[PDB]
């Protein structure tokens, strides 16, 4: 896949096609929803989940007290510094995971398509499938709706792929 | 025929960090750090006392201008930075501990006791504390002075037969000069001992002037003790005693003190920070480190963006 | 792969086949052992590894002491809360890794098979390989034992795949 | 021909958390949180004292019913919640620090010293401490009283010429009334100062009654000091002194005190928790936060399941 | 891929070939540089990034003080133990990521090659491509420099692959 | 034709840990734990005082051999383990707090004040402190004694009209015997009270000998107080007073004290550890836990190797 689609607004993942009827696009709502559910799940585990504290040590001081204060300040700074570490690590792991997650779902969509189009298509390096049966709309929707039957077209697609 | 697969893209995404790179463009990212407070403290669900000019200790002792705090309860007590006392000056050793104890109890519920202060004069007052335009004193303290030029030693045995702990607040007077101590107590020197079965406190009054505050060279020290059920509070004093009038209840609890100059508005919010209430959906905040309630954790990062989208373009 | 095999008990990963001799199954013990070794390794790094402490601060208190106790309690609560965080994160990372690990080993098994059956088989979306040589038992064991020679069957399998 | 690849499945798996979902079915998962203690404390590999009714301080001082603890050693000392003293009542300022020090030393090994308590009467006793049906006193303390109505100031210089630190435990008597102080010490007031080259302690006895405990209005305070090799312990006292009889050794160490009502059984286990011993294979536990030895970390999670299997069905 | 190349020194990832001109090898500098940039990035986020502290609690003690010291020591030990945990976890995650990273880049190189050699090559289990056009040097460099045109050779490669 | 893809390999790689295995061979790995210090402390960018034999307190008080530290500044003060005082012996209650305060201020900048020590004799000396071969005393203290067999009570009101806090260091003398106290102060007993508006300190001198140190049975205790702008320092004393000569400034700051026997060389390095300076590129170190400046974190791991390469062979 070379680039994204600025005009695709009905989902995150989808298909665009070119046939003899015309050009157009639609989202794959199962791929999109799966990506959405995992992301929302991760957000739900974090956002809205806080802990309740009521009484704590003093954090702000106005006078010199000596070693008791040095420790009370030390303890609080240690806690903050360490939670800041956890926060940065957590976000970086979550973001690394999120981008790998969405790319994984895209690869799954691609494989679903080549596995459904068994031997009726070639993988191009631009993220597109060359389809060797001259299909118009109905195959495209069938592929989108996981009902494409490779046994219908192989007899006509193979001779336009390997036999020329 | 050609069938292309791909992702949506947006005209303008946002930038997030990952573990391999610091700057990757993403469609949409949810900021996880609540920067921005409302600017006011919300008045619910928590019960909050405003503390107009009333340090939790002035409210405890009964300062002339804190008489509206008698028997109040709170989940959160708020002290204003402008608060000042307006009564006889005082010195609390280990101020911080008394302040914490009262704060966590969460109440100034007080009950009077039938103390037997006999052979002494009760209700001593000072021009330092004006209430109703007359000289008065802290409402929860009883300043004892001689009666007919006699200050007999006191000996009060006040048992705890209830099922709760009783907190007694009492103090020690430190007259400016020998002249004042003899005038007030008919003693050349005093001494105070307060005990329970578990512990004992004793204080020797320190006569001498300190720099004048509110034109007063003299001071009162505040001490406290806790009496467990089954114990007996024993007070023995030859002079300079600022007697208790009763006891405060102690509750275990969820209450505390915050210092804040924020106003209290009409709002519902669980997380309170000195800079007002903060919505608590985001997991982290960088508004302050002093918080109360179900708050986000404090971090030093100004921003953290969690991708919700995918790599753009 | 659509579902698992409730009857496979001699390993975690394996093969099931259908030929003219009959139907049956067996585990792939190299795939299974590799999965087992990584899992046991992860467990060994954690389970049985504790640190020894002897003297610590008081954690339980019966009396009101003041600010010294507030700090001693604060310090302990901070430690617990933070270790609870580490414990949850650790387990979630280990479990995310374990399920991705086992699926990875399964994908490796699948690729090993299609790479060994070079052009003699088609990937079906149900996780099965359609084999175009009419093999009976010996090929199946040969594939299981990494000795299948694609150069033996291509001459007969290709004409039953593309030439029909 | 058809060759299918796949995974095993089980009729009933278990549920584990991951980072993308909270509930994923897995074949088998190893619980990582040891909930459940044995219910008894194991007696090995660690050396454990039971502390039948003996607070580590009562054992230290030599309470009439703790005479079986003389010169004992432990890795772990256990205090029972039912323990009570049965001797003259006492008050240890900073009780917690003395308790920690003795606890970590791990021993009550004690050696007598040739103290020169001269011109005074040694071995003073009280009906408070009954041993062998006779009035006695704490076995490691020497209560000095006047001799022939005279209590000369004492001055004991006891040098440390050994290679180890010496811990001296001593106290101060607080008679109920003036009558008792004069009866016992032939002084109207006493004073105690104890010093080393590095530091000095001084105590003024506080005469007066406290609520009676075991019918006794009077109390003894306990103080301690550490003498380093090369130093000299100097004891100067005009009265109210509960003298040391010798010193305790201090060891650096791995010992401590746990509070527990659990019985001690016949078992081998490294991790000890107030609720008995806990097997220490799992990395986390949620039994308690108070532990001793090579224990799992305490977490607030009731469960943590680590998949050992794979996604089911 | 069975093993590595001890003699490849001009990059980390690369190609080795055998044709009628001879045998030889060269690095793929785009694959190598991408791997290098991600690794150096990770190192830059960690190495050279320290925090400045000036005044802290005492960590070394020479005398018995009582409970105040027990806490001051406890706090420091907690901090160290916990940062040691973070350090080990961090390195293990970074190393797990680094080895998966470099293998990922290798798989990307392999796919780039099979996607460029559309149907003109077979994947061997040893990590090599069997190329069915008898190419000499120029195809090899063309593949290395992402300019190989599969439409030039399919007419001659297919008949030496499937038609024999 | 054949085209093979693959990775480089090296004759000898290194071993790193991952999450699934402990020992995986890798081409190259960057050690992340700085073990090895330089062995000397670098003299820049930080300003470092060597402290040849000068404990920060001896430098503060003005010990005869620490006269080269007057008005010095530092980011880091280093104490040598060989330091010893060579002046009248002293005892600082809460030594650790005074030491921390002075250390963080980062300066011994001192200014003299026009104190009105009148009716007493100023500049008292002792053979304990020899400077220039003559008896002297600590340079920042003024030991007051009687004048014409009279020691009138003192009363010094020294206001703070400046914009900074003033730190006053003063002490209390504890003569060995009654003979010495009467000789020096013409009093049978003394007493010292020092106060501000915010707080009060009071000390009762303790007469009696301690083991002799440097042949001296007597000692001086050191106390300190902080005066805020707008306040007044009030000193009232009948005897045994070691008076201040002026005040030290307090700065908020980034300064501290490290104990180290390392020499200070000619080098530039940001991270300082007792075992000298440590290069600060690696994120972790295992040299020590005591550090100053932009240092690596201390870990207990001896090694951590972060792969920079890939799996070998
Ligand atoms: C798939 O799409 C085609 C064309 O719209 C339609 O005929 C077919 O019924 C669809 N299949 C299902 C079940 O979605
Ligand atoms: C960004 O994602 C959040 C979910 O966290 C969603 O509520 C919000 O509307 C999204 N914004 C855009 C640009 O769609
Ligand atoms: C605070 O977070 C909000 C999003 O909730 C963001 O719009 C704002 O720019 C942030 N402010 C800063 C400067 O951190
Ligand atoms: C607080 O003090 C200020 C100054 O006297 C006064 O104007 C204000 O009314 C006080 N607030 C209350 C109501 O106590
Ligand atoms: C206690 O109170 C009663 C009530 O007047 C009084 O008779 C008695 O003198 C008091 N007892 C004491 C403390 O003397
Ligand atoms: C002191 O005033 C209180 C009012 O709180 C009163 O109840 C008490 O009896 C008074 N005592 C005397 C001696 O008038
Ligand atoms: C006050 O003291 C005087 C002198 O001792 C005494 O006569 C009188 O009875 C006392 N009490 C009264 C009633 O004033
Ligand atoms: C110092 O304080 C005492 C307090 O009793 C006072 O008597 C004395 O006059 C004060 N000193 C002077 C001379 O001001
Ligand atoms: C000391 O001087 C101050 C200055 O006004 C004065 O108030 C005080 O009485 C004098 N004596 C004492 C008691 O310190
Ligand atoms: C919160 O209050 C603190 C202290 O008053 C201040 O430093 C900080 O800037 C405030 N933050 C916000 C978000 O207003
Ligand atoms: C593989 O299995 C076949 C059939 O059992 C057997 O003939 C062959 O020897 C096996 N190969 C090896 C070496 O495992
Ligand atoms: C679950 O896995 C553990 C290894 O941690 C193993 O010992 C146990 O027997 C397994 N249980 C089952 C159901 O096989
Ligand atoms: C405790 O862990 C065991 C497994 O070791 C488990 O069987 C038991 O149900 C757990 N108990 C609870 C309620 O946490
Ligand atoms: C502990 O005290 C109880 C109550 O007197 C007694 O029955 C028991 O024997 C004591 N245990 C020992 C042996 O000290
Ligand atoms: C010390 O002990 C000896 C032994 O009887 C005795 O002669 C001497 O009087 C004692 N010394 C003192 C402290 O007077
Ligand atoms: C006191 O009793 C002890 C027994 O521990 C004995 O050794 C000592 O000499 C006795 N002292 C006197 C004065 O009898
Ligand atoms: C006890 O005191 C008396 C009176 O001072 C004295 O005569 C006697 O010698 C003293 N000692 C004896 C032996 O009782
Ligand atoms: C208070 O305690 C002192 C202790 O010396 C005692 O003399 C006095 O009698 C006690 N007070 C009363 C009257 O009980
Ligand atoms: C005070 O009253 C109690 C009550 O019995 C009594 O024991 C004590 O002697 C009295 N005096 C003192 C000393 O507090
Ligand atoms: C362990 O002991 C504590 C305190 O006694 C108790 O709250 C907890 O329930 C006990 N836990 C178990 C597992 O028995
Ligand atoms: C690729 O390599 C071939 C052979 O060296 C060369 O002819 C061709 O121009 C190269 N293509 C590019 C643009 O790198
Ligand atoms: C190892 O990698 C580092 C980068 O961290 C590099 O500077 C060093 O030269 C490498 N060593 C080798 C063997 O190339
Ligand atoms: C310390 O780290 C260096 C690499 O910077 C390494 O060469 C040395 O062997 C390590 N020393 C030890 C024993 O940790
Ligand atoms: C430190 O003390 C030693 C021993 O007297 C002395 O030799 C050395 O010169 C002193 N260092 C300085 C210069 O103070
Ligand atoms: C203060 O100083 C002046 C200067 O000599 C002197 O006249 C006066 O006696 C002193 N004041 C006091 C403290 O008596
Ligand atoms: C004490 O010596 C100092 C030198 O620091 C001098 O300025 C001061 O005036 C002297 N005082 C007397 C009484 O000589
Ligand atoms: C010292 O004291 C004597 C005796 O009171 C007195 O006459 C003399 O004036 C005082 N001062 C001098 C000048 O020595
Ligand atoms: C104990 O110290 C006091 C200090 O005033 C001293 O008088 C007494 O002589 C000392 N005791 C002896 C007899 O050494
Ligand atoms: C006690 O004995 C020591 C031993 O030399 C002596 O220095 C001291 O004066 C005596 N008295 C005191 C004051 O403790
Ligand atoms: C650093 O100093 C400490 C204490 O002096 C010592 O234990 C440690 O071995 C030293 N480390 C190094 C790397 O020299």
């Amino acid at each position: 896949i070379e680039n994204g689609w600025e005009g695709m607004v009905d989902g995150w993942y989808g298909f665009r096609h070119q046939n003899s009827e015309g050009r157009g696009q639609a989202a794959d709502l199962k791929s999109t929803q799966a990506a959405i559910d995992q992301i929302n799940g991760k957000l739900n585990r974090l956002i809205g989940k806080t802990n309740e504290k009521f009484h704590q040590i003093e954090k702000e001081f106005s006078e010199v007290e000596g070693r008791v204060q040095d420790l009370e300040k030390y303890v609080e700074d240690t806690k903050i510094d360490l939670w800041s570490y956890n926060a940065e690590l957590l976000v970086a792991l979550e973001n690394q995971h999120t981008i790998d997650l969405t790319d994984s779902e895209m690869n799954k969509l691609f494989e679903k398509t080549k596995k459904q189009l068994r031997e009726n298509a070639e993988d191009m390096g631009n993220g597109c499938f060359k389809i060797y049966h001259k299909c118009d709309n109905a195959c495209i929707e069938s592929i989108r709706n996981e009902t494409y039957d490779h046994n219908v077209y192989r007899d006509e697609a193979l001779n336009n792929r390997f036999q020329i | 025929a050609t069938l292309c697969l791909g992702h949506h893209a947006v005209p303008n995404g946002t930038i997030v960090k990952t573990i391999t790179n610091d700057r990757i463009e993403v469609t949409n990212a949810t900021e996880l750090v609540q920067n921005s407070s409302i600017g006011e403290i919300c008045d619910s669900p928590h019960q909050i006392l405003d503390g107009e000019n009333c340090t939790l200790i002035d409210a405890l002792l009964g300062d002339p201008q804190c008489d509206g705090f008698q028997n109040k309860k709170w989940d959160l007590f708020v002290e204003r930075s402008k608060a000042y006392s307006n009564c006889y000056p005082y010195d609390v050793p280990d101020y911080a501990s008394l302040r914490s104890l009262v704060a966590s109890s969460g109440t100034l519920e007080f009950k009077n006791e039938s103390f037997n202060w006999t052979g002494v004069t009760q209700n001593g007052t000072s021009s330092a504390c004006i209430r109703g335009s007359s000289s008065s004193f802290f409402s929860r303290l009883n300043w004892l002075t001689h009666l007919n030029y006699t200050y007999p030693a006191l000996n009060v045995t006040m048992p705890n037969k209830e099922q709760f702990d009783k907190l007694y607040i009492w103090g020690v007077h430190h007259p400016g000069t020998d002249k004042d101590q003899i005038f007030l107590y008919a003693q050349s020197s005093g001494r105070i001992t307060v005990s329970t079965k578990r512990s004992q406190q004793a204080v020797i009054p320190n006569i001498g002037s300190r720099p004048r505050i509110r034109d007063i060279p003299s001071r009162i020290s505040i001490y406290w003790t806790i009496v467990k059920p089954g114990d007996i509070l024993l007070i023995n004093s030859t002079g300079n005693l600022i007697a208790p009038r009763g006891y405060f209840k102690i509750r275990s609890g969820k209450s505390s003190i915050m210092r804040s100059d924020a106003p209290i508005g009409k709002c519902k919010s669980e997380c309170i920070t000195p800079n007002g209430s903060i919505p608590n959906d985001k997991p982290f905040q960088n508004v302050n480190r002093i918080t109360y309630g179900a708050c986000p954790r404090y971090v030093k990062h100004s921003t953290l963006k969690l991708a919700t989208g995918m790599r753009n373009v």
